[PDB]
C-alpha cells in the first residue's frame, strides 16, 4: 500500500472543459472523480481528439 | 488560457480578475478552459486572509 | 472515406461509453465539440484549403493538421456524422443532447504557417469552379499574397461569397445534426477578441 | 485505476477498467513501427497537487 492525499473541495458551482487529446492516457475513472471532488458539478464540455477519433490506415 | 507552467501563477492572477467581472456581468455557467491546466498548475478556490 | 457511417474508430467509442457513464451518475450534462481540423498525413487531398501557391493549409502543432473547405459537401458530412455517433450513446444513456461546432474558419495564416505566413488558404479549384458555377463572375486577380497588404476593390464581390458561403456550411452541419435529433441543442463558440478587433480588414470581412 | 499508457502518434489506443483487478486495453495497429507501453509510475505527475499518491521507488 502507498499513502496518498485525498482532500474533497468545497463546490464553487463552475463547470469543467477538458480535451480528449491531453486525456487519452489516463484512464477515464481517474479524470471524472478527481475533477468531480474538486467542486465541479454541473456542467462539463469535452473537446473531441484532432487525430485519435477517425479511422485511418497507410499503405505503400 | 494558461499554456507555459512558466506563467502559471501570472496568468492565473488575471484569471481571478475576469472571474469577478462574470460574477458581476451574472454569466450562468462559467467553465475553465483546459481540465490539463488546471491539474498542471493545481488551483484552488479559498477565501482571501484577511491579514492583508 | 465517404460511403463510411460511423468515422470514429473502436477505441475512441469505448472510452466515450464508460466516460459518459460516470457523468450520468454525477449528475452533469456533456456537451460535444468537433472542429474541421484533421491530422495533415492522413487528411484527403481533395478535402484541405490551397492558398495561391497550391499549399495546403496548416496549423502551429506539430504533426502539422489542416483543415477543410466548408464548400465541399463531401467533408462536412464526415464531420457531421461525427457528432450524431457521439451523440447516440448520450440517447441510451438517457441524457440530453449538446453539440457544438468547432471554430469555422476559412484558413488566412494569421500566425506563423512557414512559407505562407499571411497567405489565405481560399484559392481552392474546386472552390473556384463552385463560384463561377453560381455567381457567373470571374475570379478576381492577383490572388492575395499577404492578408495585412490592402485588398485591392474588384477583390470584394469573391470576399462576400466566402463569408456567406461559410454560413451555409455552419446551417448545414446543425441541420443534419438534427434532422435526426430534433431535439438536440446547437450552440457555437465565438471568439470575442477576433470580432471587436481583427487583424486585418479582409480577415474580418471574410471569418464572420 | 491509475495505470497509464504511451505509444507512437501513428496509433491509437485507451485504457479502460472493467473489474476489481482488471483492465482492458482496446488499440488500432495502422503501422509496422506502432508500439503500445503500459507503464505503472512511481510517481504521481498527472494528478492534482492535493491528489497524488506517495513516490517509492522501493519495490523489493
Amino acid at each position: 500500500q502507498l499513502g496518498q492525499r485525498k482532500y474533497p473541495q468545497v463546490v464553487m458551482g463552475m463547470g469543467m472543459t477538458s480535451g480528449f487529446d491531453d486525456g487519452y492516457n489516463l484512464t477515464p475513472e481517474r479524470q471524472v472523480k478527481m475533477a468531480y471532488g474538486l467542486g465541479y458539478r454541473d456542467w462539463w464540455t469535452t473537446y473531441i481528439g484532432m487525430s485519435h477519433y477517425w479511422k485511418g490506415l497507410t499503405a505503400f | 488560457f494558461v499554456l507555459l507552467p512558466e506563467d502559471a501563477k501570472k496568468i492565473w492572477a488575471d484569471v481571478d480578475k475576469a472571474w469577478g467581472l462574470a460574477l458581476e456581468a451574472g454569466i450562468p455557467h462559467i467553465y475553465p478552459w483546459s481540465y490539463t491546466q488546471v491539474m498542471r498548475d493545481g488551483v484552488i478556490y479559498a477565501v482571501p486572509k484577511v491579514c492583508g | 472515406p465517404v460511403s463510411e457511417p460511423e468515422p470514429i474508430n473502436m477505441p475512441t467509442m469505448e472510452f466515450y461509453k464508460r466516460f459518459l457513464s460516470l457523468l450520468h451518475e454525477r449528475d452533469m450534462k456533456f456537451v460535444n465539440s468537433v472542429a474541421y481540423e484533421i491530422l495533415n498525413f492522413f487528411m484527403p487531398d481533395e478535402w484541405k484549403q490551397l492558398n495561391w501557391k497550391g499549399d495546403p493549409a496548416l496549423s502551429g502543432w506539430y504533426p502539422p493538421s489542416s483543415f477543410i473547405q466548408p464548400t465541399n459537401k463531401d467533408a462536412l458530412d464526415f464531420v457531421s456524422k461525427a457528432q450524431c455517433q457521439i451523440l447516440k450513446e448520450c440517447q441510451n444513456l438517457g441524457m440530453e443532447l449538446y453539440f457544438q461546432i468547432g471554430e469555422p474558419w476559412w484558413w488566412d495564416g494569421s500566425y506563423n504557417t512557414g512559407e505562407g505566413k499571411n497567405a489565405p488558404c481560399i484559392y481552392d479549384p474546386k472552390t473556384m469552379a463552385l463560384y463561377k458555377e453560381e455567381t457567373g463572375n470571374d475570379v478576381p486577380t492577383p490572388w492575395i499574397k499577404d492578408i495585412f497588404a490592402p485588398v485591392e476593390e474588384h477583390q470584394w464581390p469573391y470576399v462576400d461569397w466566402l463569408c456567406t458561403k461559410l454560413g451555409q456550411s455552419t446551417n448545414y452541419i446543425r441541420d443534419y445534426v438534427k434532422g435526426k435529433f430534433p431535439d438536440a441543442q446547437a450552440t457555437l463558440l465565438f471568439f470575442t477578441p477576433q470580432i471587436m478587433s481583427p487583424a486585418s480588414e479582409l480577415t474580418g470581412r471574410l471569418n464572420f | 485505476e491509475y495505470w497509464v499508457v504511451d505509444y507512437n502518434a501513428l496509433m491509437v489506443a485507451t485504457i479502460i477498467p472493467y473489474g476489481s483487478k482488471s483492465f482492458k486495453v482496446p488499440c488500432q495497429w495502422r503501422t509496422n513501427k506502432d508500439f503500445l507501453g503500459v507503464r505503472w509510475m512511481t510517481e504521481d505527475t498527472f494528478d492534482h497537487h492535493l491528489y497524488r499518491y506517495e513516490t517509492d521507488p522501493n519495490y523489493l
